[PDB]
């Protein structure tokens, strides 16, 4: 099938009052790319980094218990990963754009907020927006609730 | 591909709309205009009230009050001819009426 | 029972005829051509108009080459039907 | 002379006709125009209201001991619950037995 | 299945102690023979609540008109019901597509009938509200009946073609029809919405089928003994528990009850604290709240 | 990047040169441009609403007609001004004019003087004109009423004023209090809506409806529903002071225009032709106006006159033809002066509502700033200048029916006039609404709330004082509710609100801030031109016929008007010559015009169209598109169809239309302050925008 087809029915999926075929859709992009997200951290976060524990004073406060936690750490050295929206992956548009960058259906993972950019190095601006949204997501729903 | 030939002349071709319907059967049904007096103004070329008597009903088509069409102010109305023995598209002009039928005051 | 038939009119009055043609017989094909609010006629007065699908045509006042755009169209069976005086009927 | 508008529309004026009832005519109110009953028998009014037409391994994995069974590998997922002055929190999930604990970092 | 989380369960349990509590559940596991392998299959799909806005395709409502005689002039209508397919349900009772048209044969066209000379016998508004905000059978069963045509080959559709007569106003029959389609079919085992035996689950290696229902009927599940091992069967309802096992086991079952809500939130309470709560409810034999009708019980004034 | 773009003054990198010049601490002959462009929609929406809309809404009052003993008093203002503030008469003082500095320090209002010139006419003669000291009105700092207009930085610190003295804050008992800028729906556009609690406002409702928020010249404001039920018939309610309104839609279309009954049939069904139940229930629809004997237009007129005239509160003496055009006056569609486009109007909300109910179109989000605007304090001035006029008016005639009791010598008039003392005074009920925030009003003034308007500009540092002229309230009754829908963050915002500067605590969501190159249009046009202009392309008028059929044909709505129907093979190539004019500044396009071009799928996405808006009170924002080279104003709605890209290396060929001026457009002021945002994580820069403010 041409990509003008699987777009048509990816519209199809969304548009409609089911919700249930687009929430499958989601349910296989967040499969596809958590076997991205975690071939990065084999190959970049155990035996990858600078300094190795004990040497590593972030490794020393994550495994001695102190504060942190290995996913903080693959936040900081390694990708962000997958932006979660109460459940799934970012609204898309009443037009079927990601965001005013993305193209109408956009097929890659960055379209569904998949960072793969840490705070090392940088966040670019869609994947900043898409963690700001997870941000408000969980300061919305303490302060309300 | 067909062409033709433009060639305006200039009188006024009156065209009609109906409140009610397509017309689709001509019969014994008068057609008088009746255009305003004074010709020192525009009004003479502008003010026109369209009679269309039928033995039933009666109708009425104005220019100027509220309920004469947007569509020959905004836009003007043409008639073609297309003489295709001389091969001309010779082009009058237009005016287009939308006639409410009278019953009381 | 009893309709008006009206022909009370205040500031109006019934005019004469024009000298144009009251024919349309089998060669002349009637065509409502519908012109912008500020269109001077005579600016394609020997051009070829088309009769079928889109054609830009030529313009006069500026000279410029494709200054108008002529949409040709179909059997829409428009609701306008032509009022043409005949000489039957004075 | 007659006109033709819709079936429910008088089609010498425009107004819109009544139902049929006691007669075999049903006649205009502004016009007295009558048209038969007999000619609504086309009139089929269709309606179709529609019902059923048609008919993540939980997150990323960490390395990570769960508490009951042992297995090393738990899959996470961050939320921030608190506010902004302090923290994510961390939701791990495990694969086989499926627990699932929290911390708050 | 889902249950209620959090305080508005603590409270439904210990402070309001409600007899109709939202979303009851009841767990029964299955003997692990394998003769009573086969009938939980059956049994699943004969508890869950088949509706008819659930089998249905869709109502195809056609007004006509039809005249003949000087009187006889009448509003012909005609309701094609296109039903869903049988492939497209196998979780519901194994409802056969004849028995969802004995159904329209028998009892819809009573409740339609009804409806129908319930409304017109006895919108344009300006009120200013000054506030802010068999084929001889079914023509048997009304003579306004003129037609019916149900499926042969396959087992999909009806057609009544119902002849009214005529009205001032031109009511709705595709409001009537969708509103009437809103309706339990054959059965609703009483007081039994779904079942969900999806449930292989096991705690010390027994691989254990668990019914986990989201309604409550105890003496409904009691007859199917051979097939449900009713030993070891749970509720949420301590009323329906107290009323049926006892209030001494209407007491392992708060405490299990309020374990069973900390600990989705991953929040441990030890059972010594539990048990005193259990006690303490069901010290009158009752199943009493820890409320201002709870206060009446007591004997100091100045604590009331 | 354009010359001109208010941003090609944007530095490559921090300087840290001018701190240490022969320079510093001579002040400057101009204020900078880039400080005076954040209080710019509160001064220029304040100077529309002094001038030109004070002039457009005293000729929106009607004239004031009541009874005498068997004579009949007749009053309208025909001008109303404000002077700019001066020392009250007969101060022994040499500089007559009064600053701000003085009313912050002796704890006083800075107030110009309002003052009209009434007309009393008995029985239809003019007989006197009297001007009128109505009241004092708080002025607005840095406004053309203000007594700083104009001054250079040097004469302004002689004034004990700051140089960069921005202004958008009145001085109320010496306490400066901005309006904030509340979000009100999308002004002059239907918008589909699916509620469930509209299923209990009558006997027979369905949750399908559509609203419209319709505003007149800036100055009134009215909201107005359709339901769609569940026989097809449509109605159509409206709240005219706490009194809320049933009317049926064939009630309404029948005392709007003339037309017989098939031509109303006929525009209700111009997409869906082929329909059997839409035709029968425009049918019905209009059948019940015929029910009541009510067949022409006057007789519908005299019908809703005689229903609707005890709520209305109409003189004892009216005509009901005239008592019924009085609710279509102020309640159905106040932005269109015609009867004739009222009905254009309706039935396209009619039809969209048609569509919503079939399931064809989606509802249209009301939380999403796709189709939400913003309300600007030249606005809520306005609105509450013109109620309290038509109040002063009524207090007259209370004045004479008090007068009346206990009689004194009655003469007539002729210029006697101690009325006019006995007047209301609005020195203290307009005074009210600023130093409270609580709005006071029999009309409610279109708006959604009553209490959070004005607030306490507070000056702790100038990074909480920027914010309060760039601050976007949501709503100040959502604070109190359960929801999460309303205040979350949807890609719509990008480049118009701010993802990090929020609060954390409850307005959370609701109080957002406007990104830096984002701007509300404040400029009032006239759109006298567009429609000719619209005509001379492919857009065949309504009355006309378009050559393809319709429903391969979208609506064209020029700022609430319906203008005609464009063929769907030359509405693509409309929208693009109508951004290669507002882009390039030819045929009277505004700048500010959104050419939203909502395409025909033939899927349950949003109701096609091509919706022209070009009124005030909006969000804008500049990007660069790329086909020409030049800036163009993309507004709300434009962004969710356009191809934006952040960086040079993301633009395509043939994708890619446009292009943000710098990447990092999409923050606020103040979360550009941050250093290095892009590498903290979100919240703590949601925290240190408010650790910059305290
Ligand atoms: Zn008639
Ligand atoms: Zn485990």
């Amino acid at each position: 099938a041409s990509y003008d087809e699987v777009r048509g029915k990816w519209q199809d999926a969304h548009l409609g009052k089911d919700q249930r075929d687009f929430n499958m859709i989601d349910l296989k992009f967040k499969e596809e790319v958590n076997h991205y997200s975690n071939e990065i951290n084999k190959a970049c976060m155990p035996f990858g980094l600078h300094r190795q524990f004990p040497e590593n004073s972030l490794q020393m406060m994550v495994q001695s218990g102190a504060k942190g936690s290995t996913v903080n750490t693959m936040q900081i050295s390694c990708l962000l990963g997958q932006i979660e929206l109460e459940g799934r992956r970012p609204p898309l548009m009443a037009s079927g754009k990601s965001l005013p960058c993305f193209e109408p259906y956009e097929f890659t993972p960055r379209a569904g907020g998949f960072v793969t950019g840490r705070f090392l190095t940088g966040i670019k601006p869609p994947e900043f927006f898409f963690h700001c949204m997870a941000g408000r997501e969980g300061l919305v729903d303490t302060a309300v609730k | 591909l067909p062409s033709a030939r433009w060639q305006y002349c200039g009188q006024r071709a009156v065209l009609v709309q109906f409140s009610n319907g397509k017309l689709q059967s001509p019969g014994n049904m008068r057609f008088t205009l009746y255009e305003n007096k004074d010709s020192t103004n525009p009004r003479k070329r502008n003010q026109r009230i369209l009679a269309a008597e039928t033995d039933r009903l009666s109708y009425v088509g104005n220019n100027f009050g509220t309920g004469a069409l947007k569509c020959n102010t905004l836009c003007r109305h043409f008639v073609g001819i297309l003489n295709k023995t001389s091969g001309q598209m010779e082009v009058y002009d237009a005016e287009l009426f939308n006639m409410q039928p009278l019953f009381s005051d | 029972s009893c309709p008006p038939n009206f022909t009370a009119k205040p500031p109006a009055s019934e005019s004469p005829r024009f000298s144009l043609e009251a024919l349309t017989g089998p060669d002349t094909e009637l065509w409502l051509i519908q012109a912008p609010a500020d269109f001077a006629p005579e600016c394609f007065n020997g051009r070829h108009v088309p009769l079928s699908g889109s054609q830009i045509v030529k313009g006069k006042l500026a000279g410029k080459r494709h200054r108008y755009r002529v949409l040709s169209s179909c059997p829409q069976a428009g609701e306008a039907t032509l009022l043409a005086p005949s000489t039957e009927a004075g | 002379s007659s006109f033709q508008s819709d079936l429910d529309f008088c089609s010498d004026c425009g107004s819109v006709l009544p139902l049929p009832g006691a007669q075999d005519t049903v006649t205009c109110i502004r016009c007295g125009f009558n048209i038969n009953v007999r000619d609504f028998e086309g009139k089929v009014v269709k309606t179709s209201v529609v019902f059923h037409q048609l008919g993540e391994c939980q997150g990323p994995v960490v390395d990570r001991r769960c508490p009951r069974c042992g297995h090393e590998g738990m899959a996470y997922h961050t939320r921030q619950m608190r506010s902004a002055d302090e923290g994510q929190t961390v939701f791990y999930t495990c694969t086989n037995c499926k627990f699932q604990e929290k911390e708050d970092s | 299945m889902n249950v209620t989380l959090g305080i508005p369960r603590l409270r439904e349990i210990l402070m309001v102690a409600s007899a109709n509590i939202k979303t009851p559940m009841m767990s029964v596991p299955v003997l692990n023979t394998k003769k009573a392998l086969k009938r939980v299959k059956s049994l699943k799909k004969q508890l869950t609540r088949v509706c008819l806005g659930e089998v249905l395709q869709k109502i195809d409502v056609q007004e006509s008109f039809c005249m003949e005689e000087k009187q006889n002039k009448f509003q012909v209508y005609q309701l094609r019901f296109q039903f869903l397919p049988h492939a497209y349900y196998q979780q519901e009772k194994c409802l056969r597509p004849e028995d969802i048209l004995r159904f329209m044969e028998t009892r819809f066209f009573k409740l339609l009938m009804e409806s129908i000379k319930k409304k017109n016998n006895k919108r344009n508004v300006n009120t200013r509200r000054a506030t802010q905000r068999r084929v001889q059978a079914v023509r048997e069963i009304h003579p306004f009946i003129d037609d019916y045509q149900y499926d042969t080959e396959e087992s999909l559709w009806c057609q009544v073609t119902v002849k009214l007569p005529l009205m001032k106003i031109n009511f709705d029959m595709s409001s009537l029809v969708v509103s009437l389609a809103h309706g339990a079919v054959i059965y609703a085992t009483k007081g039994i919405t779904r079942c969900l035996l999806n449930e292989t689950t096991n705690n010390k290696n027994e691989k254990e089928l668990v019914l986990n229902t989201e309604g409550i009927n105890l003496p409904e599940l009691f007859k199917y003994a051979e097939v449900l091992d009713l030993r070891r069967l749970y509720s949420n309802d301590i009323h329906a528990i107290a009323n049926t096992y006892g209030i001494e086991a209407a007491l392992r079952v708060i405490e299990k009850e309020i374990k069973d809500v900390f600990a989705v939130y991953g929040i441990a309470v030890d059972p010594r604290h539990l048990s005193l709560v259990a006690d303490y409810m069901c010290f009158e034999g009752v199943y009493k709240p820890l409320n201002r009708f709870g206060i009446r019980s007591n004997s100091s004034p100045l604590q009331q | 990047m354009d010359p001109g773009s208010r941003w090609r003054n944007l530095p490559s990198g921090p300087s840290l040169k001018h701190l240490t010049d022969p320079s510093y601490g001579i002040p400057r002959e101009q204020q900078k441009a880039a400080l005076q462009e954040l209080t710019r929609a509160h001064v220029e929406s304040f100077n529309y609403a002094v001038h030109e809309g004070l002039g457009l809404a005293v000729q929106a009052i009607p004239p004031f007609e009541f009874a005498f003993k068997d004579e009949r008093i007749s009053f309208t203002i025909l001008d109303a001004v404000i002077s700019p503030p001066t020392v009250p008469k007969g101060t022994i003082c040499k500089e007559a004019n009064v600053y701000p500095a003085e009313c912050r320090g002796r704890r006083s209002t800075y107030r110009g003087k309002l003052t009209a010139d009434i007309n009393w006419a008995v029985n239809g003669i003019s007989k006197g004109i009297i001007k009128q000291f109505l009241g004092y009105v708080p002025i607005m700092v840095k406004s053309k009423l203000c007594n700083l207009r104009n001054l250079p930085p040097q004469a302004l610190i002689e004034h004990h004023e700051e140089a960069e003295e921005m202004g958008g804050y009145f001085i109320i008992n010496g306490i400066e209090k901005v309006i904030r800028m509340l979000i009100m729906p999308r002004r002059n556009f239907p918008i589909a809506m699916i509620r469930p609690k509209w299923k209990t406002r009558g006997p027979g409702y369905t949750q399908y409806g559509v609203s419209m928020h319709c505003v007149r010249e800036e100055h009134s404001a009215v909201n107005m529903n359709l339901h769609y039920l569940e026989n097809g018939t449509v109605m159509l309610n409206f709240i005219y002071r706490k009194e809320l309104f049933f009317l049926p839609l064939g009630f309404a279309l029948k005392a709007l225009v003339s037309f017989s009954d098939y031509q109303i049939f006929q525009e209700l069904i111009k997409g869906k032709e082929d329909d059997s139940f839409l035709r029968n229930s425009v049918s019905q629809m209009l059948r019940i106006v015929m029910e009541e004997g009510c067949s022409t237009q006057k007789q519908v007129l005299n019908y809703l006159g005689e229903c609707f005239r005890v709520k209305l509160n109409v003189p004892d003496w009216y005509p009901n033809e005239q008592a019924a055009e009085f609710l279509f006056n102020q309640c159905i569609c106040i932005h269109l002066k015609s009867n004739t486009e009222k009905f254009y109007m309706l039935c396209l909300m009619t039809r969209k509502l048609f569509a919503l109910a079939k399931g064809e179109c989606m509802e249209d989000n009301p939380d999403s700033l796709v189709n939400q605007e913003v309300l600007t304090p030249g606005q809520l001035f306005l609105m509450f200048l013109k109620e309290k006029l038509e109040g002063w008016l009524v207090s007259i005639k209370i004045a004479f029916d008090k007068k009346a009791q206990k009689t004194s010598v009655s003469m007539n008039t002729d210029n006697l006039m101690r009325i006019f003392t006995m007047g209301i005074d609005l020195t203290k009920p307009f005074e009210y609404l600023f130093a409270t925030g609580n709005l006071r009003s029999k009309t409610g003034l279109g708006l959604l709330q009553d209490s959070g308007l004005c607030v306490v500009a507070d000056k702790l540092n100038f990074i909480r004082y920027l914010s309060h002229f760039r601050c976007v309230h949501r709503g100040a009754d959502f604070a109190k509710m359960r929801t999460t829908t309303v205040r979350r963050l949807l890609p719509e915002s990008w480049g118009f609100l701010c993802p990090v500067h929020t609060p954390d605590g409850e307005p959370c969501g609701l109080m957002n801030h406007l990104t830096a190159v984002c701007e509300v249009v404040t400029q009032f046009v006239y759109t006298a031109s567009i429609p000719a202009l619209l005509c001379n392309l492919g857009v065949t008028p309504i009355d006309g016929a378009p050559h393809r059929s319709y429903s391969e044909c979208y609506p064209v709505l020029l700022d609430g008007v319906m203008v005609g129907w464009v063929d769907k093979d030359l509405a693509p190539g409309i929208a693009d010559s109508l951004r290669h004019f507002k882009v390039l500044r030819e045929k009277r396009i505004p700048p500010w015009m959104e050419v939203v071009l909502i395409p025909m799928t033939g899927k349950p996405s949003l109701y096609p169209g091509l919706f022209l808006f070009t009124t005030p009170c909006r969000l804008v924002r500049p990007v660069q598109n790329l086909a020409l080279g030049k800036e163009e104003l993309i507004g709300t709605m434009e962004q969710i169809f356009m191809n934006v890209a952040i960086f040079e290396d993301e633009v395509f060929a043939g994708v890619t239309t446009h292009q943000e001026l710098f990447p990092h457009s999409l923050l606020s002021v103040i979360a550009n302050f941050i250093p290095f945002s892009d590498h903290n994580q979100s919240p703590r820069n949601m925290y240190q925008c408010q650790m910059g403010k305290q």
